[PDB]
RNA sequence: CUCUAACUAUAAAAAUCUCUCUUCUC
RNA sequence: GGUGAAAUUCUUGGAUUUAUUGAAGACUAACUACUGCGAAAGCAUUUGCCAAGGACGUUUUCAUUAAUCAAGAACGAAAGUUAGGGGAUCGAAGAUGAUCAGAUACCGUCGUAGUCUUAACCAUAAACUAUGCCGACUAGGGAUCGGGUGGUGUUUUUCUUAUGACCCACUCGGCACCUUACGAGAAAUCAAAGUCUUUGGGUUCUGGGGGGAGUAUGGUCGCAAGGCUGAAACUUAAAGGAAUUG
């Protein structure tokens, strides 16, 4: 079931966007943490991100 | 794949791919120059040899027979070919 | 130790006509083998609980009598190559056992269970019923 | 019946024809 | 991957370099390089343990790259091919391992079809030798006289 | 029930008046030397119960000679040999483990490797020797089999063999049984395979024994206190 | 018609097994078509555990467990429960019924 | 975004069955 | 004891169970799996000896020696047949005790031949993947066994390393498996049963409705059992395959 008041709430709700960013490095000191692959990436596509390169210690856990 | 090079496929899948499935079939294995601690020869050797090979100056083994490629002695130092 | 004198209960239960049969440690000497069909009239209720649970309680009575206050629980199947399964009886002689006042210690399994069978009652197609 | 009854069957009668011609070969 | 005799489907071989010609990286000599190859002749030794071993003390990738002639022709020139071709030779040496085998323990039947297949192919190896005239047409394997080719 | 045919192809007494008790001492390398008592005919002069005694295989479990839980699923057979009269002395017969641990052990996706050996001790006591060792899943082991190959298997089996033949011949069951009860042969085992194969689980179990030289008395009385 | 791809045996390249006896009726079947059940059991069940415990010396004494690896028949096996007919398409799983209890 | 624990345990006996089948074209 | 329940049978000459042991013969539990080897049957305790074999590695050697195969041959489960050996278990015949209307069937207790072997026969099985062998190509996904390559990988410990054992990636070969139809089928289904009316890579064997019939006869093999080869007269409108609803 379904009326105008429940309707217009969620419509209200789903309208939320938070003024603050989380995003484009607001947090963690404007650093993102990235492996060297990526960062690759990012070197070979031309642009200039600031990066923090960090080895994903390739041994797996045995879960 | 529906359409794609076999003339000039990657250099990394010719590497990839078995010996005798290139485009023309190349050997994987090389030489290598090895000199042993005894004397200054330098003795040309293969990769995946298959006799105790030893210097003609003194009765020193320089690989060993393996299942697959040869397996050098500890001190030997060796160049590849 | 406070001195508990100690046997070893040693249950064999089959399919039918469970066994209780108290010993002292060595084994040589047997003491109170009153079984199940010993006291249950049916014929076919000789592996019923109940049957194993009065023999429980006579030998539990006469090793009393003995002095033997604690026992070592060692049940057994029929074994061999046969079902090698425990009997339905066996663990209630067990529990009746433990009922009785008497103490208990080092339960063990002591089926005869073989590296092989020489040959398996019943031919190749088995008991068809 | 079954293949394997039908054939006993004609072993049977093989047994007797059998028999009779090695009494009167 | 045919595997004539068996199931099997391998394909596990060497793959002959492209290039003909020598390698860049070899210095011997041709000259030197025939006298080693009837030096390990006269010693003893069949063609593939001749060419085993220029492989693997020496650069020597294969004699024909070096020289221009195949290690059975280099000496066959020379004079010193066997009278029996090498192949069929240790086809022959298994075969009357295989007869010793049996006649030293009879019930080992899975030896004895080994046996049957080692003859068969013993067979078609000489027929093949026959038809070149590298063996006489009066040439035969008989389970009797192989001792005697093989001691 | 209560049905008999009778097919029969008062003199009654209580068998219990006359029997007594006798006590069971163990060999000096357990601990706890009290091992229980024994129900026996009381002494007849044509016949005397000592002689009956002798022979008599009493089993106990390890933990309950040396007190701790370790020792939980072993077990020990004695030997009556030597009675002193109201107390009686236990040698060495055989060991065994509890069929509750073995088959706790003998688990599916991984290989059992069994190593059997007869020896002769230092004395001219002749055992054999069962060991038994499962192949362990490495700490990093994705691949959740834990197979081992049969070369593998055969040079534990020589390994385990030798070991065992080293650590009977260089010592006797006395020595022995004291390096039994700390299982160091097993910690040994397994240090000792520890390139060919991890091998979880080394253990000894069924500790058998096959002849007694002769009746030595000086070293079974001087096994006691 | 071929009601099942692996024909039942799971067999795919031997020929031959050895067979096994049936633990209720001792039918003759091969190992790799019987029916193997791991029971694994506790020698005293709950219905004893707190009788056991108040009467044993060796307090905190763990008691042992029983196992046996049985070796039903197939007739045995649709007989006693064990295993059950399914549907067409269902037989396609061979997963153990999810874990009974987590 | 990290996870392998709980469980049992039923097989008594029951054989056989005389009809008759009928169209789809808007 | 045993059973649905009973009975036959053994037992105060003390059976059933209880501890040590001893003898015999068989067999190789648990480890044992959509795992391995083998030409197929088949193969599962340890160790030694005997020879053999697949797969992989190979800048080794010969150069078409090859694929399939009438004739001919080697092995060929179980059962069975001659003799000699053993003789535990289980058990065709048989002996009984039950169930029934009958039960010389199923349940039960004994039980010869057989099962186990050394020689000599036998050559058949739902000997099944009911899919001949060799060769090429076509589609995605993981695992698994044997081998081989690389990792600046991880624990290992013999200070470091070398192994080994894992981890990641790749490759060759094998028993296999999941998904799917974009292909094939009468469909069940098949990654081959695809690349077949858009019909031709090489090659061997077999079938032409059902029954009579794998019968008779004639050969041939076998001591025997029986094997291989193998019709017709006549009769019949169906027999049969897969799937759908009841
Ligand atoms: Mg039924
Ligand atoms: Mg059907
Ligand atoms: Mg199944
Ligand atoms: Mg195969
Ligand atoms: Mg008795
Ligand atoms: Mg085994
Ligand atoms: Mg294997
Ligand atoms: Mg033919
Ligand atoms: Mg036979
Ligand atoms: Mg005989
Ligand atoms: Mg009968
Ligand atoms: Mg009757
Ligand atoms: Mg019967
Ligand atoms: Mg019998
Ligand atoms: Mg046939
Ligand atoms: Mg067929
Ligand atoms: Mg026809
Ligand atoms: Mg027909
Ligand atoms: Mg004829
Ligand atoms: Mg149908
Ligand atoms: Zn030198
Ligand atoms: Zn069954």
């Amino acid at each position: 079931i379904s009326f105008k008041l429940q309707e217009e709430e969620r419509e209200r709700k789903d309208q939320y966007v938070p003024d603050v960013s989380a995003l484009d490095l607001s947090h963690s000191n404007d650093v993102l943490n990235v492996d060297t692959q990526t960062a690759e990436l990012v070197n070979s596509l031309g642009l200039k991100l600031p990066l923090s390169v960090s080895s994903v210690s390739a041994v797996r856990d045995r879960r | 794949v529906l359409v794609q090079d076999l003339l000039h496929p990657t250099a990394a899948s010719e590497a990839r791919k078995h010996k005798l499935k290139t485009l023309v079939q190349s050997p994987r294995s090389h030489f290598l120059d090895v000199k042993c601690p005894g004397c200054l020869n330098i003795t040309t050797v293969f990769s995946h040899a298959q006799t105790a090979v030893t210097c003609e100056s003194c009765s020193t083994v320089l690989c060993t027979p393996t299942g697959g490629k040869a397996k050098l002695s500890e001190g030997t130092s060796f160049r590849r070919k | 130790d406070n001195s508990q004198v100690f046997g070893v209960a040693r249950i064999f239960a089959s399919f039918n006509d469970t066994f209780v049969h108290v010993t002292d440690l060595s084994g040589r000497e047997t003491i109170a083998r009153v079984t199940g069909g010993m006291k249950v009239k049916a014929d076919r209720d000789e592996s019923s609980p109940y049957a194993a649970m009065l023999a429980a309680q006579d030998v539990a009575a006469k090793c009393k009598e003995v002095g033997i206050t604690a026992v070592h629980i060692k049940i057994r199947a029929t074994g061999g190559t046969r079902s090698k399964t425990p009997g339905p009886g066996g663990q209630a002689a067990l529990r009746a056992l433990a009922r009785s006042g008497l103490r208990i210690g080092r339960i063990e399994d002591v089926t005869p269970v073989p590296s092989d069978s020489t040959r398996k009652k019943g031919g190749r197609r088995g008991r068809r019923l | 019946m079954r293949a394997k009854w039908r054939k006993k069957r004609t072993r049977r009668l093989k047994r007797k024809r059998r028999k009779v011609r090695a009494r009167s070969k | 991957m045919g595997r004539m005799h068996s199931k099997g489907k391998g394909m596990s071989s060497s793959a002959i370099p492209y290039s003909r010609n020598a390698p860049a990286w070899f210095k011997g000599s041709s000259d030197g390089v025939v006298e080693q190859i009837i030096k390990y002749a006269r010693k003893g030794l069949t063609p593939s343990q001749i060419g085993v071993l220029l492989r693997d003390a020496h650069g020597v990738t294969q004699a024909k790259v070096i020289t221009g002639n195949k290690i059975l022709r280099i000496l066959k020139s020379n004079g010193l091919a066997p009278e029996i071709p090498e192949d069929l030779y240790f086809l022959i040496k298994k075969a009357v391992s295989v007869r010793k085998h049996l006649e030293r323990n009879r019930k080992d039947k899975d030896a004895k079809f080994r046996l049957i297949l080692i003859e068969s192919r013993i067979h078609r190896l000489a027929r093949y030798y026959r038809t070149v005239s590298v063996l006489p047409p009066n040439w035969k394997y008989e389970s009797a006289t192989a001792s005697a080719l093989v001691n | 029930a209560v049905g008999k045919n009778k097919r029969l192809s008062k003199r009654v007494v209580d068998p219990f008046t006359r029997k007594e008790w006798y006590d069971i001492k163990a060999p000096s390398t357990f601990e706890n030397r009290n091992v229980g008592k024994t129900l026996v005919n009381k002494s007849v002069g044509l016949k005397n119960a000592s002689d009956s005694l002798k022979g008599r295989v009493v089993e106990v479990c390890l933990a309950d000679l040396q007190g701790s839980e370790d020792h939980s699923f072993r077990k020990v057979k004695l030997r009556v040999d030597e009675v002193q009269g109201k107390n009686l002395l236990t040698n060495f017969h055989g060991m065994d483990f509890t069929t509750d641990k073995l088959r706790s052990m003998v688990r599916k996706w991984q290989t059992l490797i069994e190593a059997n050996v007869t020896v002769k001790t230092s004395d001219d006591y002749v055992l054999r020797i069962f060991a038994i060792a499962f192949t362990r899943k490495q700490a990093n082991q994705v691949k959740r089999t834990s197979y081992a190959q049969s070369s593998h298997i055969r040079q534990i089996r020589k390994v385990i063999s030798e070991i065992l033949t080293r650590e009977v011949q260089n010592s006797t069951l006395a020595q022995l049984t004291s390096k039994l009860i700390p299982e160091v042969i097993n910690k040994e085992i397994e240090n000792a395979t520890k390139d060919i194969f991890p091998l979880q689980n080394v253990h000894i179990r069924k500790v058998k024994l096959l002849k007694q030289p002769k009746f030595d008395l000086g070293s079974l009385l001087s096994l006691h206190g | 018609p071929k009601k099942r791809a692996s024909n039942g045996r799971n067999k795919k390249g031997r020929g031959h097994v050895k067979p096994v006896r049936c633990v209720n009726c001792s039918r003759s079947v091969p190992k790799d078509k019987a029916i193997k059940r791991m029971a694994i059991r506790n020698i005293v069940e709950a219905a004893a555990i707190r009788d056991l415990s108040e009467a044993s010396v060796y307090a905190e004494y763990a008691l042992p467990k029983t196992y046996n690896k049985l070796h039903y028949c197939i007739s045995c096996a649709i007989h006693a429960r064990i295993v059950r007919v399914r549907s067409r398409t269902d037989r396609r799983i061979r997963a153990p019924p999810q874990r009974p209890r987590f």
